[PDB]
C-alpha cells in the first residue's frame, strides 16, 4: 500500500482512552481542568498501578507520574493514556493489565475527581451497577394471601349467619 | 341536608370517568375531544339523564317493567338493558385486578417500576425498559406480558387470573354483605377520591415541565377536532359514566319518593360528573406533560451528548438553546463527519412526544405509577391512589351487578327454583370464566376491544330506543301531563325539544357519520406493543377479532327487535 495514514501510531494499541465531563456531573461549583488537574490523574493512575502490581502479582514497582504518558489531550478532556515501565521507555505494560488496574481502583480515580462513573469514562472499563436483592419470596404473594384469607373468612361466616337466621 | 348530596356525588363519580376519560382525552389528541363532550354534555346529557329519571319516577317499576308498560312490542329492550350491563361484568371487574396488582406491589422499598432491571451483566439495563420507560416496561411486560400480535397469544397466565378471582370474590363478599349501610359508607366513600385527586394536582403542579400537559389538553387543534371518532367515543363515554342505557337510573329513581325533585338531581349529577372527568383529565394530562417534557429533554440530552463525542466539544459548550446552530456551525466545517452520523442525529419535539408518550387502555396506570415515583414518600401516595381507585372500581361493579341482578331477583321462577344468595355467586362464578380470557398473554387486545366496542353502539342505540319511545309512542303531552301531575311544574320547552327533535337526530347523524367513516377507510387497526422500537405501532385488525366485536355489538343491538318480533308473532 502505497502512501501512509496519519492515524496509526506504535502506541495506540496499548493506550487506554479517557473522557471527563465535568460539566455534566458537577454542574456549576466545577473546576477548570488545567495541568495541575492532569498531573493529579497521572498521579491517581501510578498509584492504582501500583496497588495493582503489589496486591496482585505481590511486585513492587516504583511507578511515578512521569510514566503515565498521556496524548491527545482535547477540550473534551478526552485523552489517551498509556503506563510505561518504572525506568524502561521500551517496555509498556499491556493493556489487560492497566485495565485491570483500572476496575480494581476505580473508586479512587472517581473520588478523587469527585465523579462518578458516568463523567469519568475509561472507554473499556464498563463499571457494574450492583445486583438487585431480592424479597425472601414474595411480598405482594403474602398480602393477597392474607387478603383472600380474610375475604373467604368473612364470606364463609355470613353465609352461615345467613343460613341460621333463616 | 348533606348525605343527599353525597350519594349524588357517589352516583355521578365512578372509575369510568376517573380512567376511561384520560385515556379517550389522550387518543383523540385532547382538546379535540374536550371540546365535543361538553358539547356532548348540554346536548345529550342532562336531557337524556332528566328523561330517564322522570320514567323511572313516574312508573314505579324496574326498567324491564317499566319498557314493558310503555309497550309489549318494545319490553325486549329492557333484556337489552342488561345484556350489555352483562358484557361490562364481562371485563370491567378487571381494571379492579390491575389496581389490585398494582397494590400488592406497593410494600417494596425497590418499587418494581421505579428501577429497571438489570441486563444480565449487571452492568446496564434492559433495551425494553431502555427504550421504554420503567412504569412502561413494567406495565406491558412484568404485569401483562403482552405479545406483539394479537395473532400470537400464549396461555392463560396464573397471577392475572388470582388477582381477577381475588376482585370476584370481594365483589361477592360486598354483594352479600353491604345492602343498606352505604348510608354510612356515603360519608368516607365520595370524599376521598376527591381529596387524592387534589393531592396529585399539586404533585403535578409543583413538578418542572407540567404546564405544557395542561396546554395540550386545552389546545382545540381544528385538523384533528373534525374526526367523527372523537364525537363517537366522547358520546359513548358520557353515556356509560351517567349510567344511560344500563338501567339502573330507572330502577334508583322507581325507589324514590313520587314528589322528589328530579330535574335538579339530573342537572346535578351530570355537572358534578362532567366536573370530576375534567379534573381527573386536568391532573392526568399534567403528570403526562411532565412525562413528555422529560423524554424532550432526555432526548436531546442524548443528540447533545453524542454530538460532543463524536465531534470532541466541551462538555457545557452544547446545550438545548443553542443546537441547531451548533449544528449548522459543524455541518459547515467539515460535513462529512457530520453527514458520518446525520441518520443517527433524531429529530424529537414536544409535539410528537405529547402526541406519542404514552398511550394505550393503561394510560391512567403508567401515569399514576410516574408520578408516585417522584414522590417522597412513595409507598403511601401509591397506596392511598390505588386504594381509592380500588374502591371506585368496586362501587361501580356493585351497581352493575345490583342492576344486573335486580331482574334475575325479580323472576319468580329463577327464584323458586334456586336460593336467592346463590344466584349471586353462580353469576359471579361465570363472569369470572367469561374474563379469564383477558389474563393471556393477548388478553390486552381482548380488553381494549371490549372497551371499545361493548358499549360504545349498545348504549348509543338503547338511548335512542327510550327517547323515540317516550317523546312519540307514549306521548310527549300525555308524559308531560302525568309528570305534572305528579309533582307539578311541567317541563320546561327546552327539555321537550330535547327529547323530541335534537338528541335523536344528533344520535342518528353521529351514527351514520361513524358509519360512512368506518365503510371510507375500511382499516381499523389496533396499537400494538413494540419493544424493538418501544413504542406502540398500529396493525391491522385480524378477520376473528374483527367477527368476534361484530358478533358482541350485533347481540346487544338485535336483543331488541328479536323480542319485538317475537311479541309481534305472539299477538298475531
Ligand atoms: C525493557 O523491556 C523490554 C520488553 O518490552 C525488554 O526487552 C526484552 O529483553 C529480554 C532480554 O534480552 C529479551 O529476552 C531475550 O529475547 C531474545 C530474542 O531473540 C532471545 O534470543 C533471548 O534468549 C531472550 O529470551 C526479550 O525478548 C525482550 N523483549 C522485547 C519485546 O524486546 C528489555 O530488556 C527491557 N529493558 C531493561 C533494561 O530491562
Ligand atoms: C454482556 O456480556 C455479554 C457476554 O457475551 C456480551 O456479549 C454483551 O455485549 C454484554 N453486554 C453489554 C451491554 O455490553
Ligand atoms: C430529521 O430531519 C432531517 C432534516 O431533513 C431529515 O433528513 C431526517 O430524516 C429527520 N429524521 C431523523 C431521524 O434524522
Ligand atoms: C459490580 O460487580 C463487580 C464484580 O461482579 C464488582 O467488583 C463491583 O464492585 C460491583 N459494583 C457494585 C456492587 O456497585
Amino acid at each position: 500500500f502505497v502512501g501512509w495514514s496519519t492515524d496509526w501510531s506504535p502506541y495506540a494499541d496499548q493506550s487506554i482512552k479517557v473522557r471527563i465531563s465535568l460539566k455534566s456531573a458537577l454542574g456549576d461549583k466545577a473546576y477548570e481542568w488545567n495541568d495541575n488537574e492532569m498531573y493529579l490523574f497521572r498521579s491517581s493512575v501510578a498509584y492504582a498501578m501500583r496497588q495493582y502490581f503489589l496486591k496482585v502479582k505481590n511486585q513492587m514497582i516504583l511507578f511515578g507520574e512521569e510514566d503515565v504518558r498521556v496524548a491527545n489531550l482535547k477540550p473534551r478532556i478526552s485523552f489517551n493514556f498509556f503506563v510505561t515501565a518504572p525506568k524502561n521507555v521500551s517496555d509498556i505494560i499491556p493493556r489487560t493489565e492497566v485495565e485491570k488496574a483500572i476496575r480494581m481502583s476505580r473508586s479512587r480515580i472517581n473520588d478523587a475527581f469527585r465523579l462518578n462513573d458516568n463523567s469519568l469514562e475509561f472507554l473499556g472499563i464498563q463499571p457494574t451497577l450492583g445486583p438487585p436483592n431480592q424479597p425472601p419470596v414474595s411480598i405482594w404473594l403474602i398480602v393477597f394471601g392474607v387478603v383472600m384469607g380474610v375475604i373467604v373468612v368473612g364470606i364463609v361466616i355470613l353465609i352461615f349467619t345467613g343460613i341460621r337466621d333463616r | 341536608s348533606l348525605q343527599f348530596v353525597f350519594a349524588c356525588i357517589s352516583y355521578a363519580v365512578g372509575l369510568g370517568n376517573v380512567w376511561r376519560f384520560p385515556y379517550l382525552c389522550q387518543m383523540y389528541g385532547g382538546g379535540s375531544f374536550l371540546v365535543p363532550y361538553i358539547i356532548m354534555l348540554i346536548v345529550e346529557g342532562m336531557p337524556l339523564l332528566y328523561l330517564e329519571l322522570a320514567v323511572g319516577q313516574r312508573m314505579r317499576q324496574g326498567s324491564i317493567g317499566a319498557w314493558r308498560t310503555i309497550s309489549p312490542y318494545l319490553s325486549g329492550v329492557g333484556v337489552a338493558s342488561v345484556v350489555v350491563s352483562f358484557f361490562l361484568s364481562m371485563y370491567y371487574n378487571v381494571i379492579n385486578a390491575w389496581a389490585f396488582w398494582y397494590l400488592f406491589h406497593s410494600f417494596q422499598d425497590p418499587l418494581p417500576w421505579s428501577v429497571c432491571p438489570l441486563n444480565g451483566n449487571h452492568t446496564g439495563y434492559d433495551e425494553e425498559c431502555e427504550k421504554a420507560s420503567s412504569t412502561q416496561y413494567f406495565w406491558y411486560r412484568k404485569t401483562l406480558n403482552i405479545s406483539p400480535s394479537l395473532q400470537e397469544n400464549g396461555g392463560v397466565q396464573w397471577e392475572p387470573a388470582l388477582c381477577l378471582l381475588l376482585a370476584w370474590l370481594v365483589v361477592y363478599l360486598c354483594i352479600l354483605r353491604g345492602t343498606e349501610s352505604t348510608g354510612k359508607v356515603v360519608y368516607f366513600t365520595a370524599s376521598l377520591p376527591y381529596c387524592v385527586l387534589i393531592i396529585y394536582l399539586i404533585r403535578g403542579l409543583t413538578l418542572h415541565g407540567a404546564t405544557n400537559g395542561l396546554m395540550y389538553m386545552f389546545t382545540p387543534k381544528i385538523e384533528q377536532l373534525a374526526n367523527p371518532k372523537a364525537w363517537i367515543n366522547a358520546a359513548t363515554q358520557i353515556f356509560f359514566s351517567l349510567g344511560l342505557g344500563f338501567g339502573s337510573l330507572i330502577a334508583f329513581a322507581s325507589y324514590n319518593e313520587p314528589s322528589n325533585n328530579c330535574q335538579k338531581h339530573a342537572i346535578i349529577v351530570s355537572l358534578i360528573n362532567s366536573f370530576t372527568s375534567i379534573f381527573a383529565s386536568i391532573v392526568t394530562f399534567s403528570i403526562y406533560g411532565f412525562k413528555a417534557t422529560f423524554n424532550y429533554e432526555n432526548c436531546l440530552k442524548k443528540v447533545s451528548l453524542l454530538l460532543t463525542n463524536t465531534f470532541d466539544l466541551e462538555d457545557g459548550f452544547l446545550t438545548a438553546s443553542n443546537l441547531e446552530q451548533v449544528k449548522g456551525y459543524l455541518a459547515s466545517a467539515y460535513p462529512s463527519k457530520y453527514s458520518e452520523m446525520f441518520p443517527q442525529i433524531k429529530n424529537c419535539s414536544l409535539e410528537s412526544e405529547l402526541d406519542t408518550a404514552v398511550q394505550g387502555t393503561g394510560l391512567a396506570f403508567i401515569v399514576y405509577t410516574e408520578a408516585i415515583k417522584n414522590m417522597e414518600v412513595s409507598q403511601l401516595w401509591s397506596v392511598l391512589y390505588f386504594f381509592m381507585l380500588l374502591m371506585l372500581g368496586i362501587g361501580s361493579m356493585l351497581g352493575n351487578t345490583a342492576a344486573i341482578l335486580t331482574p334475575l331477583t325479580d323472576s319468580k321462577i329463577i327464584s323458586s327454583h334456586l336460593p336467592k344468595e346463590a344466584i349471586s355467586g353462580l353469576v359471579c362464578l361465570v363472569n369470572c370464566a367469561i374474563g379469564m380470557v383477558f389474563t393471556m398473554e393477548a388478553g390486552n387486545y381482548w380488553f381494549d376491544i371490549f372497551n371499545d366496542y361493548a358499549a360504545t353502539l349498545s348504549l348509543l342505540l338503547i338511548v335512542l330506543v327510550e327517547t323515540i319511545a317516550v317523546c312519540y309512542v307514549y306521548g310527549l303531552r300525555r308524559f308531560e301531563s302525568d309528570l305534572k301531575a305528579m309533582t307539578g311544574r311541567a317541563v320546561s320547552w327546552y327539555w321537550k325539544v330535547m327529547w323530541a327533535g335534537v338528541s335523536p337526530l344528533l344520535i342518528v347523524s353521529l351514527f351514520v357519520f361513524y358509519l360512512s367513516d368506518y365503510i371510507l377507510t375500511g382499516t381499523l387497526k389496533y396499537q400494538a406493543w413494540d419493544a424493538s422500537q418501544g413504542q406502540l405501532v398500529t396493525k391491522d385488525y385480524p378477520a376473528y377479532a374483527l367477527a368476534v366485536i361484530g358478533l358482541l355489538v350485533a347481540s346487544s343491538t338485535m336483543c331488541i327487535p328479536l323480542a319485538a318480533l317475537g311479541t309481534f308473532v305472539q299477538r298475531r
